[PDB]
RNA sequence: AUACCACACACAAGGGAUCGUUUGGCUCCUGGGACGAGGAAGGGCGCAGCAGAGAGCGAUAUGUGUGGGAGCAGCAGCAAUG
RNA sequence: AAAACAGUGAAAUUGUGUGUGGACCCGAAUGGAUCGGGCCCGUCUUGAAACACGGACCAAGGAGUGCACAUACACU
RNA sequence: GUACCGAGUGAUCGGUGGUGGAGGUAGAUGCAGAGCAGAUCUUGGUGGUAGUAGCGAUAAUUUGUCUUCAGCGGCAAAGACU
């Protein structure tokens, strides 16, 4: 909700950062060998646990 | 009934991040953390070996550690400028 | 290839004649895909092969040993010796008479041509003799 | 046979000691032989080739070309020379590399520390054998 | 690259294949079926009228608990179906080859469904929920075509 | 049995056994046995020209000195004034 | 938890073509109708085809071993 | 690895033709984590059943028109409902 403590915003603005696929650049480099990023989180599906 | 109508009422949440360890384990109405033991000043009992050897020296970075380690070798030189106060010393 | 050994010439088709073509299976190899063919003795308690009911297939056992002058003898009247080097030709010359060679699978082009002349020149018989040098 | 126990001849740790090679130890996989006249010329027997300098190919597809080399690959371990290509489907034509050790220098470039490198090298012999 | 599931010359023959399509396995091989061998005008009109609901597919080997049909005579048999999704897919697949067959300079007549067949794709997996907190599978069937007219000799 | 069901063989599908290979594991031996109020071990957050994870590093986030010496893996730019 | 090579590519299972049969095995044959014999394996049990239990199908893994102490035999 | 053909009472062994693309045996001895149909066996992959069972409690939907390229999607006009 709209209260939140400054704890529970930094937890937040960092969990959506993070959440980003691979840049297509990187993927024509000549050592790189993943295909997909497998950190990456769909709200629909997992919790962050920030509470 | 105890199963399904039961879980709409779950929406309290007892415990938050801890300070020491990160672990989301603050129990916040008994003021203690269920991974750390904080605030107590040692650390918490744990379990068993498996569970202990996750959390032991060399699971993080060592920092000062390894520095340590390599100013040993080097035989504690120290800052160049200031050799004259090594050597009296 | 149609060659016979000279001793057996006019009895090797009395013996060819006479071998037998029976098959031992192995028991229900017919009803589930995961049991071979391959001969394995029964050993239930209620079972009708081993108990030798009528209409049961044979087992095998020493009755069926063939004599022991004719067994070994290939269908040209000659028993086999393997063979993969020219040096391996030279313990035939006293034995020519009721012995001949098969060379190797592995043995490669080069040096079959090496082996097919010996032979000839030694007078001994090779039965892969065609092989892989038909090209 | 060796009989220095600190050295390994262990199958699993000279390779690894190969492929994980940095700095000084990977510019030693880059060294190839100079011709009779130029062990003449200077005091050197190998050296690592570098961009400029010409090369006679003497194993492989292209054996017998001459040629100056373009460009020097230190992570996949190939020397590209100049007229040593393959054409594509497209009619585009691809360098192909070839391993250090397959060639032999015939002339050396001299632009940069070249020099000072070599001088070092025949110092350093000299200091031992003399001795 | 495509190995064509049989040997006939290129010259005088038209040729077309797909792979993982989505239109379902079974639906598909019972239309196939029933137009092999035919003439290719005369299968493009057949399969018009399927579309319009004048005549039908018939069943044989896909068939259980189907309807009974008085279209399903014209081939001694008493069940048939409708299936328009793989219809309208196959339709489009033969008017191609009429295209080919005029553009390589044979001619648009006396060409004949020599050789059909269709294949099964991996599957594509779905969930659906059930009773008493059970998931069960609710998975897609797709299918690979080949298909090769001829003129014939006559 | 025109078309269903079964088996055999050739071709196309479907799956990943077998054989060939290994910058990993395990065991024995030898050395070592070096943390913290000068703030440790462990946690969090920031730092790249295009940069999510991991590696490296702290607002000096590739600085200084010594010994060497040829390129920086992609694209754009840098480099014997290193 | 899974996931090695952009190698090789088995079996279960599917489509098309060509042949042979109506569950299949053993013995003996025809140009051709077929003749004779055979109940489903493993397991406890006085006794299993059982209205006793386990088994839908294929691959791979899967169960008398090591040490100590007396012992009888064979060999030095 | 796959078809055929030969040898052995049998456990098994040998050859020939396609596929494959770098390693492999015969004799005598040594050490063993050394042979599978079954365990409501363990892990992975696939059938028959089957184009079948089902997918439709609640207020309700029709016509034209544009896109969409084939969405009862959007917009107008009606008909309903909380
Ligand atoms: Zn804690």
């Amino acid at each position: 909700g709209s209260i939140k403590t400054r704890r529970i915003k930094v937890q937040l603005v960092s969990a959506l950062k993070k959440n980003r696929c691979i840049p297509q650049w990187k993927r024509a480099c000549p050592g790189f060998k993943q295909q997909y990023n497998f950190t990456k989180r769909s709200w629909k599906r997992k919790t962050l646990k920030a509470c | 009934s105890k199963g399904t109508p039961s879980n709409g009422k779950k929406n309290k949440r007892n415990h938050t991040t801890c300070c020491r360890c990160g672990s989301v384990s603050f129990h916040k109405q008994k003021g203690k953390c269920s991974s750390c033991a904080y605030p107590e000043k040692k650390m918490k009992k744990m379990q068993n070996r498996k569970a202990m050897l996750k959390k032991t020296t060399g699971t993080g970075k060592m920092r000062h550690m390894k520095k340590e380690r390599i100013s040993r070798r080097a035989g504690y030189p120290g800052n160049p400028i200031l050799k004259e106060i090594r050597n009296k010393i | 290839m149609d060659i016979v050994n000279p001793s057996l010439s006019k009895v090797i088709d009395i013996i060819n004649k006479g071998k037998s073509k029976k098959q031992f299976k192995r028991f229900q190899s017919w009803r589930v895909k995961r049991v071979s063919e391959s001969w394995r003795k029964p050993r239930g308690i209620d079972n009708r092969m081993r108990r030798k009911f009528g209409g049961a297939p044979d087992m095998p056992g020493i009755g069926y040993k063939k004599p022991n002058a004719i067994r070994f003898l290939l269908p040209n009247g000659y028993r086999k010796i393997m063979v993969a080097c020219v040096k391996d030709l030279e313990a035939l010359i006293s034995l020519n008479s009721f012995y001949c060679a098969e060379i190797r699978h592995a043995v490669g082009s080069k040096k079959r041509i090496e082996i097919l002349e010996r032979a000839e020149e030694l007078g001994i018989l090779v039965i892969n003799k065609e092989g892989k040098l038909v090209k | 046979m060796k009989f220095n126990k600190n050295v390994t001849a262990s199958r699993r740790k000279n390779r690894k000691a190969h492929f994980t090679s940095i700095g000084l130890e990977r510019t030693k996989l880059m060294n190839a032989p100079l011709s009779k006249d130029l062990k003449e010329e200077y005091g050197i027997k190998r050296i690592a080739v570098r961009p400029g300098d010409m090369v006679k190919v003497v194993s492989g597809e292209f054996k017998k070309k001459e040629g100056v080399v373009m460009k020097v690959n230190r992570h996949d371990i190939k020397i590209e020379v100049e007229g040593c290509f393959v054409q594509k489907e497209d009619g585009k034509k691809i360098n192909k590399g070839i391993h250090p050790s397959n060639l032999r220098i015939i002339k050396l470039s001299m632009e940069k520390d070249r020099a000072e490198i070599i001088n070092k090298k025949v110092e350093a012999m000299k200091s031992e054998v003399k001795a | 690259a495509h190995k064509y599931s049989c040997d006939i010359s290129e010259a005088t023959s038209v040729r077309s294949q797909y792979n993982n399509i989505k239109i379902k396995f079974k639906n598909t091989r019972e239309v196939c079926n029933i137009i092999k061998t035919m003439e290719l005008n005369k299968a493009i009109a057949y399969l018009n009228d399927v579309l319009r609901f004048k005549k039908c597919i018939p069943v044989f080997r896909f068939a259980k608990k189907c309807g009974r049909t008085p279209q399903a005579k014209e081939f001694g048999t008493d069940k048939g179906k409708w299936p328009v999704k793989s219809v309208a897919f196959v339709k489009k697949m033969l008017e191609d080859l009429l295209v080919e067959a005029e553009k390589k300079g044979l001619g648009t007549s006396e060409l004949v469904i020599k050789h059909i067949q269709v294949n099964q794709a991996p599957k594509i997996y779905g969930r659906k929920h059930g009773a008493f907190g059970r998931i069960k599978p609710y998975n897609k069937s797709p299918s690979h075509i080949e298909v090769i007219a001829v003129k014939r000799e006559h």
